[PDB]
DNA sequence: CTGGAGAATCCCGGTGCCGAGGCCGCTCAATTGGTCGTAGACAGCTCTAGCACCGCTTAAACGCACGTACGCGCTGTCCCCCGCGTTTTAACCGCCAAGGGGATTACTCCCTAGTCTCCAGGCACGTGTCAGATATATACATCCTGT
DNA sequence: ACAGGATGTATATATCTGACACGTGCCTGGAGACTAGGGAGTAATCCCCTTGGCGGTTAAAACGCGGGGGACAGCGCGTACGTGCGTTTAAGCGGTGCTAGAGCTGTCTACGACCAATTGAGCGGCCTCGGCACCGGGATTCTCCAG
């Protein structure tokens, strides 16, 4: 007997892969040697990440009223808030579109 | 402070009592509890009486309690210690449910072990590979010390 | 017969975890994949960037909590940090 | 019979193809100036159809980009119409010339 | 004497094992006494030598 | 709307904290909770709703840099008869 | 082996048009036809010569996703989608 | 007789001046106090180096001038030649920092 | 312990006028003093929110030279001739 | 008492230290294990690019009758030639000023 | 009594190569120690990622050819380029 | 459009200072010589995917007429900005003094690399059903000319 | 403003289908136990640069006044671009067929980490004078108003 096998992921209470996270921290050539809270910290990270675009695309797919996430859904999730705008300010989707907006001279206006 | 809705779990726990548990402070300590549970009816820990601790983090209800078997008995998700593994004392742990809840749950686990997470591997080898053993071995160790 | 690795299998545990009834196109996956890739690359990098300068030699939960400092903007950066830091102390009490 | 007055007709195009999301450049002759435009750096040169299509998707996205800076300087300009000096303008504000 | 743990000071005399120190930390915190070690239970204090104010240390729990 | 105009003790209670609303938040899942409990319930446990798991994060930051967080019509309604 | 030069017309006028209207434009001068094609060509030279070198130096003959990708990405224009 | 110069003369002649030379154009101690007052924000009783405080006060200098050619190209695209906070804006937005 | 405050007016109306005639800035309007005020604060707290960030990770009390050029380094705006 | 020492920018016939850039790329956590040609590569593409500058920057000090090279004359030097501009297109240099120029439009006629 | 290192010496070595009869400024000295800086992490960062990219792990002189062709624009890289093979061929030859 | 006053700019020369340049410990980081494991070079084999072609549909491109709205020029106003003089203020320089904190050295010890063994979590592969697309016939909002 | 006609545009219902959510076998990468060693935390000390202060000079900022030129609204005119309709044309699809090169595996060896011993190249210090700043003065140019 020696022990059962609880993930370090179970562990920290998260769904992204803290092995795995470690794994490639320490084979990406980043520093000579690895914390141990670093690869908890990341997962933590990038799960609050993830979860995050998550919420505001099913937002808009279920305002669209459809139950598949289509990177159109991301496209409007990212570029509408506007933290998540200023932090992929520099990032191409493919098959995103834009965000419809017309300048308010171009409409039709007189009497 | 964590006083308020202790004393309050508490109040609403004398106004509805349960039937097979019982639990409460034992002295002026509300941090500090004691459980009292029966073996639920259809299992192989029916019979004997449980006896069980509380320890409660000055966070509550934000935080879970520090709970654990004061009785010995034969579980595969409890380990020799009393120590209880549960999503709800671990992870799913909220501030918006009952000591209740947790003790229904815990007998419920007493009936319905879960292998996949044990405490101690040989009960849960002997719970997945013969169910009447386990039913057998439990029984014997409630007569034992649980009676 | 060479296994490839993604994050397609956490990335559908959290989406269900928030939209308990919403799935995810397959190309969708692959640029949440990608959008993961980049933002680990980002906070790696800057970890790293920054053991160098204070002449370090391991990267510690201390550095990942700079970068993602200087990563991300303000109340996004507030959360990130509370997250990270609350996953640390819950893995460290065990 | 009937007549659309100018400029409604390219707002109702405005609005159907800010809600689209389909490649707007036709996929053989894109794939042509492709072939044509890497022809020099080396010959004989092959590609994948994902490489061709990250290609088309970058570079409409970047045009798209260009005629949103350049529609702004038009109408900083006083004006609707976009002409080459908007291009030109929005280029060399952007660090591009 | 007084006991250090690496913390709730002070604890028994040069008396009692390992288990019924790991039982007061319990009762007086809450920490489980089996979780997760002792770092410096059938074991005593005298049996390893502990003088008073030693700094002790205190994984299975999951 | 909280309910209500005249919210009795038993509802002018927090939710959590079972004491007197104070500066009470109100949720996009229409949770109502004071503002010591929220706050200590969004960056303690898990961010999520304790009342129907609801994930709050993006309303919180959305509502964050606004300042939008205090539910003002119904604590003015408290101030006027409640302490 | 005989590609010639005139795939740069390959992009028609109502295409040009068409990515106007996606970008928001109401009407387009006659001389932008060509200004836009002859931006578009420098911006794909740029781009597929970083590409073949990538490729090459991979010692390959075909020019793959991951090197439009790379190559986007140390211009700042990173890309989604493809790896 | 009060000689006067027609409006605008001068002001080649200053831009000249100012193009030539690599001088500081603000005011050093009220700069620094500027640079002082906004770290107040982050950690308070935070002490600056001297060559750290010019080195802010370099970058601030060239970013502005850099924001000054641009709003004054847009100006001069507008047909104008006053640059009005519209020009800088404009500037700003195509340039991404807004 | 020495607060102070209004040190936005220490960028003289004639400051920003030399640093715009260096731009090649012939006529100036009166608006413009205001909003290049509010673009240097907004540039400057950028800057050196990144520089504290930097001193504080290395527990200094004090903000170096090659502090303030990581933090531009990291926004892309290198700045040569401080090591 | 084995042989002569002879660095090995001088086994290239270099002026930056070859030495000195192998030592910098092992320690700098860009790979697990170095080429033996690379610093030979990379000192001579920066002594080149050090060179050019250099001379450019010789150039425009002569142009203003001086001597000792300044940060002004290194900012004429590299804005004036397109290759350089656009590799430090982002580069602040400190006391370095601006190219001059004025647009016709405002040129007085 | 820490021993900083620099590249003032070889830069002047090469400003007397170029014009054995002009000075330079402390300033400008440290400008130019700066730009040597930039230049070399950006090489060597591009030849990082190309080694990573390409399932390597030996950083060679086919790498750097590569991220100065990647780096420098034009008629510079192509100068660099040759510049550099020769003193790779020369050092290699003895 | 052609000259003179004047204001600014440029240019030459004598002067004094201090930072660039050179010299000298001197030590430590570069060099040199071995050894040893292995990352990569190279041959070889497979089969995936890229290239080439043809044929039919038809949607999209292309060309033409028109007339209307928009770009562009002109003109007048007037108000806001520039040039300038006078007054005011605080930046700047020199200097002294206190000490807080940055920069070293020692030491120890705890955290992380490395190795080993074991097993289950994630990957490759099927698979069937349902979210979504497409068609069609609606209601319904929208524009545009005439009133 | 208004009404009706023509025209897109959103809506509901029906049906197909293929892409996904799921399941299973499996294997290799993650977890556990262990030891060893050096990276870093802590303490202690030193002194250097930061902060704070003061007084005097004066360069720079603030204020004010007049006037002029430029921003701006308006207007008129021409044209070129959007809108529509009819007539080409390759894009697109689909299908088939071929093979070049991508990808993998198996060797084997040249090469780079590693370590120990040796010394001289670069860092620090220490100078010294000359390139450059400055001050004054004469010479040149450029602007502007009267003509
Ligand atoms: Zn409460
Ligand atoms: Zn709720």
């Amino acid at each position: 007997a020696r022990a059962k096998a609880c993930t370090r992921s179970s562990r920290a209470g998260l769904q992204f892969p803290v092995g795995r996270v470690h794994r490639l921290l320490r084979k990406g050539n980043y520093s000579e040697r690895v914390g141990a809270g670093a690869p908890v910290y990341l997962a933590a990270v990038l799960e609050y990440l993830t979860a995050e675009i998550l919420e505001l695309a099913g937002n808009a797919a279920r305002d669209n009223k459809k139950t598949r996430i289509i990177p159109r859904h991301l496209q409007l999730a990212i570029r509408n808030d506007e933290e998540l705008n200023k932090l992929l300010g520099r990032v191409t989707i493919a098959q995103g579109g834009v965000l419809p907006n017309i300048q308010a001279v171009l409409l039709p206006k007189k009497t | 402070m964590a006083l308020k809705r202790i004393n309050k779990e508490l109040s609403d726990l004398a106004r509805d009592p349960p039937a097979q548990s019982s639990a409460g402070p034992v002295g002026d300590d509300m941090f500090h509890w004691q459980a009292t549970i029966m073996g639920p009816n259809d299992s192989p820990y029916q019979g004997g009486v449980f006896f069980l601790t509380i320890h409660f983090p000055t966070d509550y209800p934000f935080k879970p309690p520090k709970v654990a078997f004061t009785t010995r008995i034969y579980h595969p998700n409890i380990n020799s210690n009393g120590s209880i593994c549960l999503d709800i004392l671990r992870s799913q742990w909220s501030p918006a449910l009952t000591i209740s809840k947790v003790l229904l749950s815990i007998s419920s686990l007493l009936s319905d072990p879960n292998p996949d997470d044990p405490l101690v591997p040989e009960i849960a080898r002997i719970y997945k590979t013969d169910r009447d053993k386990y039913n057998r071995i439990s029984r014997e160790w409630t007569q034992k010390y649980a009676m | 017969r060479s296994r490839k690795e993604s994050y397609s299998v956490y990335v559908y545990k959290v989406l269900k975890q928030v939209h308990p009834d919403t799935g995810i196109s397959s190309k969708a996956m692959g640029i949440m994949n990608s959008f993961v890739n980049d933002i680990f690359e980002r906070i790696a990098g800057e970890a790293s960037r920054l053991a160098h300068y204070n002449k370090r030699s391991t990267i510690t939960s201390r550095e990942i909590q700079t970068a993602v400092r200087l990563l991300l903007p303000g109340e996004l950066a507030k959360h990130a940090v509370s997250e990270g830091t609350k996953a640390v102390t819950k893995y460290t009490s065990a | 019979p009937h007549r659309y007055r100018p400029g409604t007709v390219a707002l109702r195009e405005i609005r159907r193809y800010q809600k689209s999301t389909e490649l707007l450049i036709r996929k053989l002759p894109f794939q042509r100036l492709v072939r044509e435009i890497a022809q020099d750096f080396k010959t004989d040169l092959r590609f994948q159809s994902s490489a061709v299509m990250a290609l088309q998707e970058a570079s409409e996205a970047y045009l798209v980009g260009l005629f949103e800076d350049t529609n702004l300087s038009a109408i900083h300009a006083k004006r609707v119409t976009i002409m080459p000096k908007d291009i030109q303008l929005a280029r060399r504000i952007r660090g591009e010339r | 004497m007084q006991i250090f743990v690496k913390t709730i000071t002070l604890e028994v005399e040069p008396s009692d094992t390992i288990e019924n120190v790991k039982a007061k930390i319990q009762d007086k915190e809450g920490i489980p006494p089996d979780q997760q070690r002792l770092i410096f239970d059938g074991r005593t204090l005298s049996d390893y030598n502990i003088q008073k104010e030693s700094t002790l240390h205190l994984l299975r729990g999951c | 709307l909280p309910k209500d105009a005249i919210p009795s003790l038993s509802e002018c209670q927090c939710g959590i904290c079972m004491e007197i609303l104070v500066e009470p938040v109100t949720l996009p899942c229409n949770h109502t909770l004071c503002k010591p409990c929220f706050q200590s319930t969004v960056e303690k446990a898990s961010l999520c709703c304790p009342f129907c798991r609801r994930r709050v994060s993006s309303w919180t930051r959305y509502h964050t840099r606004r300042n939008s967080l205090v539910n003002v019509e119904l604590w003015t309604i408290i101030q006027k008869h409640y302490p | 082996r005989k590609v010639l030069r005139d795939n740069i017309q390959g992009i028609t006028k109502p295409a040009i048009r068409r990515l106007a209207r996606r970008g928001g434009v109401k009407r387009i001068s006659g001389l932008i036809y060509e200004e836009t094609r002859g931006v578009l060509k420098v911006f794909l030279e740029n781009v597929i010569r970083d590409a073949v070198t990538y490729t090459e130096h991979a010692k390959r003959k075909t020019v793959t996703a991951m090197d439009v990708v790379y190559a986007l990405k140390r211009q700042g224009r990173t890309l989604y989608g493809f790896g």
